[PDB]
């Protein structure tokens, strides 16, 4: 016969190889596929659907729906802070969002995020709010003057009940760890009060805002792991 | 005549009638990143001609017990005008150098030094077990370090000239970018040097991609040692530019 | 160019992502940042429409993060014990009612999908413990018993004979097995999800249990009582080929309990019972 | 049973059985 | 002609060093054997210059002192060890923090150069040591965990499913497990030295450790307890493949201390701790 | 199926093998490369390259960068000799050069080498030297008139300060071994005083030199080997 | 996946698995 | 043509011995079967010139008389022996400096030509023996170090990480190793005799000693400590390829004694030193 | 992949079959060849040529 | 790496390996 | 023994033996 | 060493080993 050289790797099993296998029914027929709506063929899909983000998680709001919501009212002091939290895709509050889910079945990420606000104030109440991300190799800012000088966008409360900040790729290298490290963490996004809340006389003197996120057209996942946002302690039995 | 030369680089001019020609690290001359390597999105600023100016360090004084000298790069220039205040700034930063090392002495002298440009020169610590050179014996600033001065503390570099402050041989640094200060010939070095990294661009705060290197490998010798005889370094940055602004950093 | 596609292919280069262009400062009465998302739409602003951008070249590609991809990759769906302690008849042969829900990992990647198509690959990793000393020559039989062909019920049932079911037999010291399975619903696609019975009674089963009827999966040593006994697992791989999925939905957020079925527990304190991690407060990042 | 492509470059594209389901992890779009 | 180079490739005569021409008798105002190695450049001086050389044919070919041949052997990169004394369920698996930095012969190559980019090759080499005599059926699982992924913590760890990672199982008697990686780095290229920190305060670390993280390598005996105990070493092997190195640099000439940085240790008489060997005097050959 | 024979050698793994293996990490694509200045393609690019020898190092130099200079002076004997080592590019103490450290790592060499020196005395100290090369069959060269009669070259210091001195490659065999062995030991470098070293007065009366080396365009390694000029006596830690 | 030639002497350069890392040394210069 | 000369090779009627022609009765001056051997030359007579002959088509071939066929059979060259006697450190490794000099059989027929250049093919039979019943799992690890190279002095020296040397892991159960080599020497062919020195005093080597260095063979039960004791011994195996070989000379005539060198004994019946049998007279058949 | 039918005498050392066998030393470029004079080709050259019988072998 | 010839009676002479020390015995004369 | 086809989708119809029985199962109608 | 042949079905008539004894079952007539 034919000499062949069995080569190392033989004989081995590796999960993610791809090779051929004989089938164990012959001759079978797999059932007609018909027109299903919905169909997804790449996870990017899922990346690009804004998704809400848990950002106001404290221990006494989490289990309910107000762990989605942020609270402006008229305030006593100029230019206060209202949230800040961590721009890395993978870390806390973002990581169960779905985009935040995807990212934690990879290793790697790039890109530019999409974070979006809608306010849930009454038609009557005006607001102007200053959104800003600092990029990294400084601490976050401790004041709105000092997020101020990074990328932001002020928002003007009108007809239009949202509001979008990106958060362009910044980075040295081309991709950073989705996973909490040192050397790759990405930044911040603060939000600080541009103006003030406004309201007329007999109006709820306190409006909640909804927080959204996805990938921008540059956004993209690398090097597939398995999550730990999901694990199993026990047999699942029937 | 090819024993002279003259820098222009914005605002400063600097000559010397006694060089030993140039040196171009890795035959590559400065530019500035392409759109097909670059990453980072926002558009960089980039300073030319207030930034790309010779910046002179302070003095040192060179005497017949010298060990050596060695600054980081961007580190030495962090308080630079406003190449300085770019790199705090920004969080991304990318440059090239002009290195103009400076040393006269006279015809009856006699000396030699060893003028390196060292990419990614990972100090060292002896004796230490895993503890590493501290942030800030790493970040000198202009002053730089005076090898064999430092009151020795448990997170400071290797002080050892002949092990490269690295675990390797002095003899083999020529294999750098490099030129020699021989009283007898030149007066001066020059070496140029393109952005050299991993990454198109990065932290000017926590990255020193380059290190400058000076050790007397010939000992300074003459008949009129009162006359004090200085090292100065004028450095230069070539197509500097930097990325994604913010508040400016304030370290330690 | 099927030979263009090909180096494609090599490269993992199949799906680029674009470029970001060079922006400039713009004063315009049209706000790209600006909408409403009670549209249920979501804002198409990218990164040139909010700063100045430079002109960059992508060079990241898709592939890795398409459904092929995603769902191919073989982990454990089960682990099959056949443990001889003190009765070789009994404990030398047993059964599996095949699901793709005994094991989390592969189990909430499916589960991102309402609907999934594709073809399957099993391979089997089994391992013989010498609880005495020897394993002798151990030679096992995995056979396939669709719903409805008769399930064995001793080590020499007359169903071991196989002779229409599929059976593999593996002989120690060989190569794991492996074999392909085509998509096997008797409709279109297989249910990740299912919100319906079987009937219309307070007694009727809900959920894919209905639906996801897979047979089972019989497996005996086939070597007969030896003396040095012996502890047989199996651990079973499942990794899907040729895949389609329909209707994305929301990531598993609680442990599974139970197989086909959604339901969960949650403890006194239901921060514990998520990956949801307690902030201090609105503003500590 | 091999899809033999040119370029010279010559892809071949073998399928070892005769069922689909045989088959390696499909192309992408 | 593809076929022309394929001959060059048998032959391993890709490169050829030049020829020695003849030379003669000079008398010239053009010193070449003058130069001035202050300007950092090395004289271009050959051979038919200083001497009367006859014409000679080179035969020499330089193929095996490129990148790829330099660091393209197979070395030792890290022995893993799970010796079962006391406890199976504790002792039948670990980890290691994957690194090419603790074996100092394929350390000390890489780390002439800067910057260096490559796939690689990993091959592993198990031994079962029979510690009471019989080593029953041993299957091993090799579990890739990037940075991230969570790691295992018991035997039977839901992650060890792999139901995304990649796992290779090796079976005792089949050959040695290989596979291939490719280029792994968020940058360029691979930072063989690192003069930065993950921060700016007293606390930050230095060095490449901040750069070249890799993840974990998970291992366990997938086989259960059995009655005679093993030690199982595996010995892992990489080699780089498809190479480029950048900026060379002086070798290591100190032994290595720890992993990710050039540390070293000084006796109170250096000369023992550098090959350098003590000369007589200037004139001892 | 198609019958085969398996060969010897099959399953073996041979650490310097060319065979081809499964990707662990299916359609992962790699990071965009860019470009870095000083990419090296092969190593006779650094063998090219000077570096310093450390011909002075007797034990009391070592550790000190005295070790790589040679000190010349006002002689009151004439033709007395400077400096002598083998020319071997293994052997010491060329060995921790770097041309030297790579051709450890190859068990065979050939081509001619290149001796430089540059003289670091003063502008107004002249001096005239002989560097020799004595090709085998002989033992060193006890005097200046023994060294003189093989290959040489007259060096006066002058406006330029460094000198080159090749080594060609005159061997029986086209290669040696880069280990000391007898058979293939090359000869020897020695350097005596052609003339004086000569000083006017208020001048120091002693000067230094340094010594490098490189490899000619003939020069090449073959055999790949492991190093022995370093070790590993312990297991290096974390 | 082959890059076959022609001289007759025909060189067949085959890619066994679909991915760049896989295959053996690279070519020189 | 290139298919012509391959049905010749599988028939081996490549080389073909001429053939008989008939002759006839002569009566000339010219007389062939005369000459002078003190010439130095063979008198090239042929059969049809002393006798009539008849005309016969020869069909021998001399293609198994070629060098290549002479030489290219694999032959012993050294038995490698690892006997675990009562330290399984000292006695687990060991090494062997590589010759040609060792066995007698493929030494005499190498010996019978002055130079001679060829590749080599190494093939390795190692047998375990089980001195005290089992023999576990047994891996080995054989290591060239080339001159010059470290050569490891314990079992677990850092030499063994084999960063550039070439080594091979055989696992037991796995078919025989085998590898080729190319020509090693610095020079242009082997010297089977070399009438040379290394020097030029009394004590001076002299000798294919002095020009044979082929480097260390080591080698190593990779295996660590089992409990049963095991004799490993490694014999190997030389085959030339690809051969040549420059002037033939007389065949060993007597028993050899030491490596690389042509020294012999006498016994006071010297008859009893050479295959030469001794006639009872100058007629007795 | 492709299916094949190992066939006896596999994974045997036949110490005259005619295999080839990856190369332990990848890249090396063995020294030119030079010409020597005497080269022989096949063994028939050399039992062309006279040689002394031992025809008077008796044991004195 | 294959010397194919023709006559139909092809010739393939092949070459496993990149190196000429791995290939079989040679040819003669 | 190989009966191949082409459309490129080149069919390869081997028969590794040189009996009838010893190949797979036929094909339909 | 294979006598490919045409008709399409292509027939190889494949010599693994460079001797005419290794070869398989004779041909019959
Ligand atoms: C939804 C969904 C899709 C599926 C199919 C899961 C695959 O289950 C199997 C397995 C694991 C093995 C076999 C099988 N066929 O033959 C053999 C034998 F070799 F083990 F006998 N095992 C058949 C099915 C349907 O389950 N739920
Ligand atoms: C610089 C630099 C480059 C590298 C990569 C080293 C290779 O490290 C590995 C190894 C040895 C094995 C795996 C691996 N992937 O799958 C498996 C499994 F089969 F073992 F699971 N092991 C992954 C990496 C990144 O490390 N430092
Ligand atoms: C004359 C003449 C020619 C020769 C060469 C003899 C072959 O010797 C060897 C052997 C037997 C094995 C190796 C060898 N290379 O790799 C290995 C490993 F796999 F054993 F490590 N063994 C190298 C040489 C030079 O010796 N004398
Ligand atoms: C010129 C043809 C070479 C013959 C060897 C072909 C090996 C590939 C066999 C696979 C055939 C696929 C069978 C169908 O589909
Ligand atoms: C005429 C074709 C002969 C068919 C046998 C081909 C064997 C080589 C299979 C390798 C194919 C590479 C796959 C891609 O790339
Ligand atoms: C039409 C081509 C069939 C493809 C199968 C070819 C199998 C032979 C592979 C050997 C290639 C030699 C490599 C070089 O040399
Ligand atoms: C160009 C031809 C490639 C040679 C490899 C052919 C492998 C297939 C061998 C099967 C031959 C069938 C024998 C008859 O029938
Ligand atoms: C296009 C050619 C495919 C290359 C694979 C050929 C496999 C058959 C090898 C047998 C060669 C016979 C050697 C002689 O005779
Ligand atoms: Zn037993
Ligand atoms: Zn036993
Ligand atoms: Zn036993």
């Amino acid at each position: 016969g034919l000499p062949v050289y069995v080569t190392p790797g033989s004989g081995q099993f590796m999960t993610t190889d791809d090779m051929q296998s004989p089938c164990a029914l012959p001759w079978y027929h797999p059932t007609k596929e018909i027109f299903i709506p919905g169909e997804v063929k790449n996870l990017i899909e899922m990346c690009q659907v804004d998704t809400l983000i848990p950002i106001n998680s404290t221990q006494s709001n989490i289990g309910n729906v107000s762990m989605y919501t942020v609270t402006l009212s008229p305030q006593t002091k100029l230019a206060e802070e209202i949230f800040a939290i961590k721009v890395d895709i993978a870390s806390h509050p973002l990581a169960t969002t779905l985009i935040g889910e995807i990212a934690s079945y990879f290793t790697h990420w790039t890109g530019s995020l999409r974070f979006s606000f809608m306010f849930c104030g009454t038609a009557n109440t005006t607001l102007k709010v200053l959104l800003a991300y600092t990029p990294p190799g400084i601490g976050k800012p401790r004041s709105r003057k000092e997020a101020m000088l990074g990328t932001h966008v002020v928002w003007d409360v009108g007809l239009q009940s949202t509001v979008s900040l990106v958060v362009p790729w910044i980075s040295a290298s081309q991709y950073r760890f989705t996973t909490p490290d040192t050397y790759s963490s990405a930044g911040y996004i603060t939000c600080w009060y541009q103006t003030n809340f406004v309201v007329p006389p007999n109006t709820p003197n306190t409006a909640e805002m909804l927080c959204f996120v996805s990938g921008c057209k540059d956004f993209c996942l690398r090097m597939a792991r398995d999550t730990d946002l999901h694990k199993q302690t026990g047999p699942i039995t029937q | 005549s090819d024993r002279i030369i003259q820098i222009t680089r914005g605002d400063s001019t600097i000559t010397s009638q006694d060089v030993a020609n140039a040196v171009v690290g890795y035959g590559v001359w400065p530019h500035y990143l392409t759109p097909q390597d670059a990453t980072a999105i926002d558009k960089p600023t980039q300073p030319d001609t207030s930034s790309n100016r010779f910046y002179t360090l302070d003095s040192k004084m060179w005497n017949s017990t010298s060990k050596g000298w060695w600054w980081k790069l961007p580190d030495a220039l962090k308080d630079m005008g406003i190449f300085g205040e770019n790199m705090f700034y920004h969080f991304l930063g990318r440059s090239g150098y002009t290195v103009h090392v400076q040393c006269n002495a006279s015809k009856f002298h006699q000396g030699t030094l060893l003028v390196v440009m060292i990419p990614e020169h990972q100090l060292a610590t002896v004796n230490k077990g895993n503890v590493n050179a501290g942030y800030k014996y790493t970040h000198p600033g202009e002053a730089g370090r005076e090898v064999g001065t430092q009151v020795e503390n448990e997170k400071q570099p290797s002080d050892d000239n002949w092990l490269n402050f690295d675990g390797t041989l002095l003899g083999n640094l020529l294999i750098f970018p490099h030129q020699f200060i021989n009283l007898r010939s030149n007066n001066s070095a020059t070496l140029i040097v393109p952005y050299v990294n991993a990454v198109p661009m990065d932290s000017m705060v926590r990255h020193n991609n380059w290190s400058l290197v000076i050790i007397p490998v010939c000992q300074l010798q003459s008949n009129n040692i009162s006359n004090i005889v200085p090292i100065t370094v004028s450095i230069s940055p070539m197509c500097a530019e930097f990325s994604g602004a913010r508040a400016k950093t304030v370290v330690q | 160019n099927p030979v263009e596609r090909y180096v494609d292919e090599v490269l993992n280069e199949v799906l680029v992502v674009p470029n970001i262009n060079q922006s400039h400062p713009t004063t315009s009465n049209a706000a790209p940042v600006l909408d409403a998302a009670e549209t249920g739409h979501t804002n198409k602003i990218q990164p040139e429409d909010t700063i100045e951008t430079r002109y960059v070249q992508s060079s990241q590609t898709l592939d890795e993060m398409s459904v092929e991809s995603f769902l191919g990759r073989s982990g454990c769906i089960h682990e099959s014990v056949l443990d001889i302690v003190d009765n070789y008849n009994d404990q030398s042969f047993t059964k599996w009612n095949i699901n793709l829900q005994e094991m989390a990992q592969i189990r909430r990647k499916f589960e991102m999908f309402t609907y999934a198509r594709f073809d399957s690959e099993i391979t089997m990793v089994p391992s013989v413990a010498a609880k005495d000393g020897h394993i002798g020559h151990i030679v096992m039989q995995y056979m396939y018993v669709p719903p409805g062909a008769p399930i064995p019920t001793t080590r020499d049932d007359y169903a071991w004979q196989s002779g229409t079911n599929a059976s593999v037999f593996w002989q120690h010291g060989q190569p794991f097995p492996r074999f392909s399975l085509p998509f096997l619903s008797i409709a279109s696609a297989y249910y990740m999800f299912y919100d319906g019975y079987d009937g219309d009674t307070y007694k009727s089963r809900y959920g894919t249990v209905v639906t996801n009827d897979m047979g089972t999966l019989c497996s005996r040593i086939v070597t007969s009582e030896q003396l040095h006994k012996v502890k047989v697992v199996t651990r079973i791989y499942h990794k899907a080929k040729h895949t389609k999925a329909w209707c994305p939905r929301p990531p598993r957020a609680v442990q599974y309990s139970h197989t086909h079925t959604t339901n969960y527990k949650l403890s006194s304190e239901v921060h514990n019972d998520v990956a949801i991690r307690p902030r201090t407060n609105l503003t500590t990042v | 049973g091999a899809q033999v492509s040119r370029q010279s470059l010559n892809y071949f594209n073998i399928n070892y059985f005769k069922d689909a389901a045989s088959s390696g992890a499909s192309r992408l779009d």
